[PDB]
């Protein structure tokens, strides 16, 4: 016997979009952090940068 | 006789046999079992799983 479920001659398909991944919930209790500073403000930590232009 | 030996043979076996289908890995639709789930399921969902290639 053949298969069940073989053969898709319709529906020609798509091109996969960019993969946008998440954040894991299961593996991180939290949310990661990188730079880490005393912050007493809103919240900048311990990683700031610029770009000076023309 | 056949009491003694139904339990000696099942307690000789029990410890082999196993539930192929205990859920144990987990995946982003909870725990399942081993043969459903490869390396590839998404443990949670969303999960970025690279095509790494095997140096
Ligand atoms: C005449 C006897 C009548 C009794 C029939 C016995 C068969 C029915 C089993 C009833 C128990 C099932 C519900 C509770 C139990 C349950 O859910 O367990 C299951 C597995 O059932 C077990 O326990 C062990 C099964 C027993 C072996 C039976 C051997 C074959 C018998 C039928 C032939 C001998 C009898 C005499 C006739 C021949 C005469 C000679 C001429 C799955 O295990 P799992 O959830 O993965 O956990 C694992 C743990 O079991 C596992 O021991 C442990 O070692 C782990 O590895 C673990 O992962």
């Amino acid at each position: 016997c053949s298969p069940p479920g073989e053969t898709a001659s319709s529906e020609p398909g798509t091109t996969p979009a960019i993969w946008t991944g998440s954040p894991s919930p299961a593996a991180p209790s939290g949310e990661d952090h990188g730079g880490g500073h005393g912050a007493g403000a809103a919240g900048a930590g311990e990683t700031l940068t610029a770009e000076l232009k023309t | 006789l056949g009491a003694f030996g139904a339990g000696t043979l099942v307690a000789f076996i029990g410890g082999l046999i196993k539930n192929p289908w205990k859920p144990v890995v987990p995946t982003a639709e909870g725990k399942k079992a081993v043969l459903w789930t490869s390396g590839w399921t998404p443990r949670f969902k969303g999960e970025t799983i690279y095509l790494a290639r095997a140096t």
